[PDB]
Parts: structure tokens; C-alpha cells; sequence
DNA sequence: ATCGATGTATATATCTGACACGTGCCTGGAGACTAGGGAGTAATCCCCTTGGCGGTTAAAACGCGGGGGACAGCGCGTACGTGCGTTTAAGCGGTGCTAGAGCTGTCTACGACCAATTGAGCGGCCTCGGCACCGGGATTCTGAT
DNA sequence: ATCAGAATCCCGGTGCCGAGGCCGCTCAATTGGTCGTAGACAGCTCTAGCACCGCTTAAACGCACGTACGCGCTGTCCCCCGCGTTTTAACCGCCAAGGGGATTACTCCCTAGTCTCCAGGCACGTGTCAGATATATACATCGAT
């Protein structure tokens, strides 16, 4: 295997992240394995807001996730709505969600 | 003549976990967005664990704990889990 | 005239606005908004009509937010409607001004 | 109260002075001045098809333009307000 | 050509459907001006920043990445602007 | 042993607070809340600390802990 | 020194050593550890000014973290500077609410 | 016998002449000492972020500036960007 | 309670702009060597944490009675919602101008780097004052009288 | 009002310890002097921001009316408060053990730096299908009747 990313399992580029790393001035130096295991936790974090949004796609019966499915899919999910709590998405809309009060009786 | 994004490798990911669902232009951007606040987070923080211990290199002990520190419970340790085995294999052979 | 009971249509505007997606404030007015409150910083700005509707996502964004912890504000209170005192209450504990 | 350097304000004038443009209010900007004199001379200096004049990077504002003649010459241009007025008051024990 | 007073822009029913995205039952009437209010308040803090931003790069044109600059620095991470 | 933050120390809590009359479960969810606090800082502190492969929580470990929750703390040889 | 040099009393040297050795960006101007000194510089006579003042107040000669509390808590745009920020030993403001005073 | 830095003398030199007659003590001076660390914290990060954000390699004085005009609140911004120019000026007064 | 009809949700047919895909170039990723400095590891000092204890005393805990504040119910008036009709100005498209973003070459000032050196700063040490406090006196609170 | 019983505030002598001042030394800040390059300046290009007009039409406005709800008022009760008494365990000072932090010396291997390929990725361009809407249809449900 050539290219760092197919050596490591991964699909995010090793690469790209090891140069963003060295030109983002976080240290004089930069590990071997560092760029590696930072792919590797961007390309799960990224897999599971994915997962989570082709699911809410699913649930409404279209095929394409447009910003209101992976708003569904953080906020419904306590752990990643914790991770992205001070996050606006752009068109993201908000949680379906009335107080229990509001409705009629 | 070049811009630098993730709008590929996050389709990438998508067919791997969704074989078959597209992804819009805007939510691209907001993923490719994601992509680049994760990965400013987790290198400050593994930046503010290089200082602070004096040290001078991000290895990936640093990654690791700067992982533990922000994500949450779960995706903590799958996350780390998820590291150190694409780190291991990396080492290996 | 025929007229449900009043809260209905209230009701059913909820559901409504919270479906959909579309920004809600019309959009020329919140340019013109932004172009005057930049003025007193720097005459003869040009705003990137992305950057725009940038802040009209954020300030959008922002305002269901505050009228979301109005509402729990105000429900606390054992009211229904939501008043300014409520507001001041949501910001105030927030941390804002 | 430097004797030397003065602020240069135009007085009332019938005819209208071609120098207007280069106001900032009331003073006359030495910087827009040198910016449209060192403009003129690099476009007119472009105009010399069989010589390689070459107009050198700003440095100061005394030496406002100085070109380059082929490999060996230079010469510094110096623009210079005229005033036939009296010199100024400060400037009289001199000579 | 200089503006003013377009803070009533932000109209009743703009205010309004806000409120019922937020899930607002039954509104004031004193809340539209409260809520104006307090759009301006956040818009000149963010604007402030995004122009600052601005005129350090020596622009003269607020980018997008300004904007979504600014509210990163304010604590309100915008998605979905490039950056 | 959270018990050991006494009713009368919450009191005085909420007495330095501005409080004036204090119901009777306001202490149990007040032994809740600081007790979700401090496993937040004290889980932070311990990870800087495992990561210095030290053993004893030391005073920049907090202060570091508090200032990553957003709640700087000046006063520890920060 | 390079302090007395801007009519400064932090150290410009020492702001520089700590803007070059911390990561900041590979190159550091040498007119920023002055422009940064002076910030700090006027900032820290800011707090220790009203905090003196609170202090006298107090009719003591000796600032201790509560007066440095009042004085950063007294002043709007030093509050707001310092809103995320609890002082050790600090006390709070002496604030009753209006709706709990005697009637 | 090492050397551990600290903020201690300077901010004593900037009390006594504020207060030429107030102390602080050791509490207080590690609560000015943490400030100052803080402040200088913040500052240094918000230019380091405006650097990379042109594409520069370099913290001037014009990245202190716009950091401590995002940081600072409005009157302490004016105040401390007019403090920063005047020592900066100051320094290039001298050689 | 049926209408009913308003509204919501379900089903199919059509259009079209957005996307998923197939190339061509290029530049950034990868690989092989070299070198040196950062990090690991072992040894040693000594500080600083932990534990144990005995006593004292301030604080916690407990009982109790009573009053004052929480909470429910009712009434009343206003003020907010809802529907219609009229007015306004957003949105869209289309054109047209151009101010300014953005890329590129040149060149000079400026900052990194290194070696000498010299004073500023840190640490140990010691003397004095400043704060806490105790006590006595005086004024001002809160509450029954 | 009043009178009292404390609570608080003022003023002064007093002790203790901690802060402020001094002195010695080592180490980092300063100063030249050299070199490389970042960035500033200008100049060209063309994208994109602004301005404006005219139409259509959806939304905003204004007004009228009714009723739901906010709010004040009253009544009851339970549950905190405040106080006095008994208990308990925190503070403190002291001493001992020893674990671990911090430092130093030595060595090695891991990463920066550089140069040399070359394929992964991006912009371009294109074909098509997912989704929005139209039209039609089945059913929930709000509600005054």
C-alpha cells in the first residue's frame, strides 16, 4: 500500500490531516502514529453523524440527507448533542418538540 | 489552483456506512464544516497537552487524551477504541 | 363566523414552524438591517451576500433559542404567554446583557 | 515649531487650481501628490519601446522618483512646490 | 445613500413565527419590541467582530468566513459557511 | 458521603447566594447537581494527570480542568 | 533593557520569549512583545487601580483577593472581560433582592 | 535552585505606581499573577487565529491590535489599543 | 353525537436542477537518507502526602410550635387571537456598472540565529507593620410593649 | 412612641506573622552581525456586489369582536424557621513512614529537512433521477351545532 490512509484502515486522507497539523502551528513536532489516530477519530465521529442522518433520512422516506437530517440525527442522540450543544447548522430547523403544557385539553 | 476540503472523503465514508444514500451540496458543507471544528478542537487541546507538560511533539498518546477530554462518555471510548486500532495496524508489518 | 377555540391555529402554526426549515425573517429587510447596524462601524462596507445570510442563519438561530428558554421560563410561572420579564429572565441567567 | 517642516494650505484663488485634486480637507497631501507624479512617470516611461527605464520601488519622500537608464545610469527626480512669496518667517536669520 | 430605522424589518409576524418555531403558544404584545431589541443588541455584537475582522485582513467586502468567525468567537459555532 | 455537604453548609450556600427562604428539597437535588459537577472536574483533572503519568492530582490539573468546562479559576499558580 | 526602552514596566524580553516558545506562529514581530507588555501592562494597573481604591475603602493598606473581586465585579467592562472567571477567595457582591427586603 | 517565572515584580512595580502606598498579598499577587496569564493567554491565541487566518507567519503589531479590539470590551479596547500604540511608538522612538 | 370541511396525509405523473460520474492536469503526498535533539529510562534526593491520634469545641443534628408563605379557586377586565379586506413591499428576473478580491513579480526590510556579555530577577534571609482581635463604649437595629 | 436586648460600629492597645526590603549569584536578555524570506507594493483581471425597474402577489397592516387568560384577592394548611439542647466529628498540632515528584546523565530512534517521483484529488463538463409540486383521493378532527 502506497498512500498512508490505505495503510492505516482508514479513509480520511493521514496525509492531509499530518500537513494540517504541521502548517496550524500546534507544535514544533508531529508524532508519526498523531495524524493517523486523528483520522481515525475524525472518520468515526464522521461515520457516526452519517449513520445517525441516513437513518433520519430513511424515516422520512427520501434518499438524499439535507442539512434537517443530520440536524435530527445530533440533536435526537444525547451524546453528540452534548459534543455539538453550542452549534448552530444552517437550515438545520429545530427539534419537533411542543411543551407538555401548550396542548389542549 | 487548488482548495483544500474533506467533500470527498466524507462521501467516501457515507457509501461505506449507507451504500446507497445520496447527500446534499449545503450538508456536505455543513459535514465538511464538522469535520474541520473536530479536528481544530481535538489538535488545541492536544496542543494545550503538549505545553503544559512541556513536552514539544503531538504523538498520539496526546491525540488520545485530548480525545478523552472532549468527546463525551460513548463516543470516547469508541473513539479511542477506533484509534488505537487504526494506530496498531498502522505500526504493524 | 366559524372560528375554532382560540390556540388552535396557534397549535397548529407550531407543528407548521417546526416541520419546515425556511428562514422566517424576510430576508431584504434583515440586509437592510445588517447594512445600518454596520454603518456605524465602517462606512462603505460590502457585505458577501453568503455572509449575510450567514447572520441571518446565526440571529434566527438565536432568537428560537431564546424563545425557547422564554417559553420554559414563562411556563414556570405558571403562564402561558410570554412576556418581557421573561426575557429578561432567559437572559439574564443565560449570561447576556 | 520645527522651522523646517510646514503644513501647505492653499489661500483664496479665483482661478481654479489644478493642485484641488490632490487636497486632503484643508492641507495638500504630500502622499497623493507623489502617487500621481510616480503613476505618470512609470506610464510614460513604459512609453520608451528601445530602453529599459526602469522606476525604482519607493523609499522616502525627498528622493520621490528614481529611474534606471539600461545597466549604468540613474537619475533621482525630485518634485518641488514653487512659492514666489516671502520666505517664510521663521527662516530669516539665515544667510 | 445612509439607512434608518429598518429595525422594523424585523415585522410583528416575523417576530411572531420566531416565537412559534420556538414553540411559543400565546405572545405579548410587548415582545416585539423586547425582541427587537435584543436582535440588534446580538446583530451589533457580531457585526462588530466580522467587520473587525475585516478591516484587519485590509478588505473592504465582510466574507462569510468573517461572519462565521465572529460567532465562533462569541461561542455560537456556525455550520455550513465554508471554514 | 456526599452527605457530608450538611444541610446547614447548603444553607449557607444559598444564604451567600441571596437566598432568603429555602425549601426542604432543595438540598437533595443541591447534593445532585455538585455532585454531577465535581465528577465532571475531578473526571477531567485525572485524565490530565493519567496523561502526565503522574499519580497526584496537582492544583494545575484543576485549574485546567475548570478552565476546559469554561469556569477559569485565577488563584492557583495558573 | 528592552522594557525601559517603551516606557513599559512588564518585561517586553520575557513577552517575547513567551509569544516566540509558545506556539503562537513561527515568526513574532518585534514590535508585538511591546504592543502585548503594554496591554497587560495597562490592564493589570486597571484591576490594581480599583482594586487599591476598594481597598481604602476598606481603610486597609493591603489588597486581598475580595477587594480585586469588587473591583472586577464593580466595573462593567471589566466584569464582562472577566464574566467566566471566579476569583479564589473571592466573595460575591453584596446584593440583596429587592423583592426579599422587609415590608 | 531553579527559575520559575512569574509576574510578581512586575505587577508590584505597576502597584507601586499605582498605590505608592498600598500592598498586596500573596494571594492577591497569584490572582493578578493568573490575570495576567490569562490576558496574555487569550491575546496571543486570538492573534495566533488571525494570522492563520491571512495566511501570515507573522504576529505584528497589527494582529496584538485586532486581538485586543475582538478581546476587550469597548472602553477597555479603546483605552488599551491607545496604550499599545503609544508604547509601540514609543519604541520605535528610540534605537 | 353527523357534517363537514378544513386540514392532513396518501398516491401517482411530470420537470428540472442538483448530483453522481467520467476525464486531464498538477502538486502535494510518499519514499529514501542524514542528522541531531527530544524523549525514555535508570538512580537518587527529599519533599510532601497520608495516616493515626487525642482533645476541644464549634458545628451539626434533633424536637417543636407557630406563622407566613405556597397553592388552589373564583371573578373580572383586558388584551390577545382570528378573520377579512386593503395596502405595501418583498422577490424575481434582467440588465448594467465597477469596486474590489485575488493572483503574481520584485525587492527590500525585518526577523531568526549565534556568540559574548552583562545586568535583572529569583531565592534565601530578616526586620518591621498591618491586620485580627479583644475590650470597652456608643449608636442603631428589631420587636414586644 | 417607647424601652429594651442585642447587633453593629468606633476607637485603642496588643501580638504575630507575613510582606516588603537586601544581598549573591547564575542565566536569560541584549547586542551586534549575517542571511534568508515574508510580506508589501503595484498592476492586471474578472468575479461578484450593488443599484435600479417593473410585475405579480404573498405577506403585512388595520380593524372589529369575543373569550381565554393574567392577575388580584381570599382562605387554608403545611412546612420552614428559629430556638434550645444533645451529640459528633472537624480542626489542629504532632509525628512517622515512605511514595512519588523532580532532577541529572546517558543513549538512541524518531522526526525534520531535502530532493525526487507520480498518483490522488480538483475543476470541468455531462447525463439523469430525487424531490417538489399538481392533481386527485382517503381519512383525522375541531367544533359550533
Amino acid at each position: 500500500a502506497k498512500t498512508r490512509s490505505s495503510r492505516a484502515g482508514l479513509q480520511f486522507p493521514v496525509g492531509r490531516v499530518h500537513r494540517l497539523l504541521r502548517k496550524g502551528n500546534y507544535s514544533e513536532r508531529v508524532g508519526a502514529g498523531a495524524p493517523v489516530y486523528l483520522a481515525a477519530v475524525l472518520e468515526y465521529l464522521t461515520a457516526e453523524i452519517l449513520e445517525l442522518a441516513g437513518n433520519a433520512a430513511r424515516d422520512n422516506k427520501k434518499t438524499r440527507i439535507i442539512p434537517r437530517h443530520l440536524q435530527l440525527a445530533i440533536r435526537n442522540d444525547e451524546e453528540l448533542n452534548k459534543l455539538l450543544g453550542r452549534v448552530t447548522i444552517a437550515q438545520g430547523g429545530v427539534l419537533p418538540n411542543i411543551q407538555a403544557v401548550l396542548l389542549p385539553k | 489552483s487548488r482548495k483544500e476540503s474533506y467533500s470527498i472523503y466524507v462521501y467516501k465514508v457515507l457509501k461505506q456506512v449507507h451504500p446507497d444514500t445520496g447527500i446534499s451540496s449545503k450538508a456536505m458543507g455543513i459535514m465538511n464544516s464538522f469535520v474541520n471544528d473536530i479536528f481544530e478542537r481535538i489538535a488545541g487541546e492536544a496542543s494545550r497537552l503538549a505545553h503544559y507538560n512541556k513536552r514539544s511533539t503531538i504523538t498520539s498518546r496526546e491525540i488520545q487524551t485530548a480525545v478523552r477530554l472532549l468527546l463525551p462518555g460513548e463516543l470516547a471510548k469508541h473513539a479511542v477504541s477506533e484509534g488505537t486500532k487504526a494506530v496498531t495496524k498502522y505500526t504493524s508489518a | 363566523p366559524h372560528r375554532y377555540r382560540p390556540g388552535t391555529v396557534a397549535l397548529r402554526e407550531i407543528r407548521r414552524y417546526q416541520k419546515s426549515t425556511e428562514l422566517l425573517i424576510r430576508k431584504l429587510p434583515f440586509q437592510r438591517l445588517v447594512r445600518e447596524i454596520a454603518q456605524d462601524f465602517k462606512t462603505d462596507l460590502r457585505f458577501q451576500s453568503s455572509a449575510v445570510m450567514a447572520l441571518q442563519e446565526a440571529c434566527e438561530a438565536y432568537l428560537v433559542g431564546l424563545f425557547e428558554d422564554t417559553n420554559l421560563c414563562a411556563i414556570h410561572a405558571k403562564r402561558v404567554t410570554i412576556m418581557p420579564k421573561d426575557i429578561q429572565l432567559a437572559r439574564r441567567i443565560r449570561g447576556e446583557r | 515649531n520645527t522651522r523646517a517642516y510646514y503644513f501647505v494650505k492653499f489661500k483664496r484663488n479665483p482661478k481654479e487650481n489644478p493642485l484641488s485634486q490632490f487636497l486632503e480637507g484643508e492641507i495638500l497631501s504630500a502622499s497623493k501628490m507623489l502617487s500621481k507624479f510616480r503613476k505618470i512617470i512609470k506610464e510614460e516611461i513604459n512609453d520608451i519601446k528601445d530602453t529599459d527605464v526602469i522606476m525604482k520601488r519607493k523609499r522616502g519622500g525627498s528622493p520621490a522618483v528614481t529611474l534606471l537608464i539600461s545597466e549604468k545610469i540613474s537619475v533621482d527626480i525630485t518634485l518641488a512646490l514653487e512659492s514666489k512669496s516671502s520666505w517664510p518667517a521663521s527662516t530669516q536669520e539665515g544667510l | 445613500k445612509v439607512l434608518r430605522d429598518n429595525i422594523q424589518g424585523i415585522t410583528k409576524p416575523a417576530i411572531r413565527r420566531l416565537a412559534r418555531r420556538g414553540g411559543v403558544k400565546r405572545i405579548s404584545g410587548l415582545i416585539y419590541e423586547e425582541t427587537r431589541g435584543v436582535l440588534k443588541v446580538f446583530l451589533e455584537n457580531v457585526i462588530r467582530d466580522a467587520v473587525t475582522y475585516t478591516e484587519h485582513a485590509k478588505r473592504k467586502t465582510v466574507t462569510a468566513m468573517d461572519v462565521v468567525y465572529a460567532l465562533k468567537r462569541q461561542g455560537r459555532t456556525l455550520y455550513g459557511f465554508g471554514g
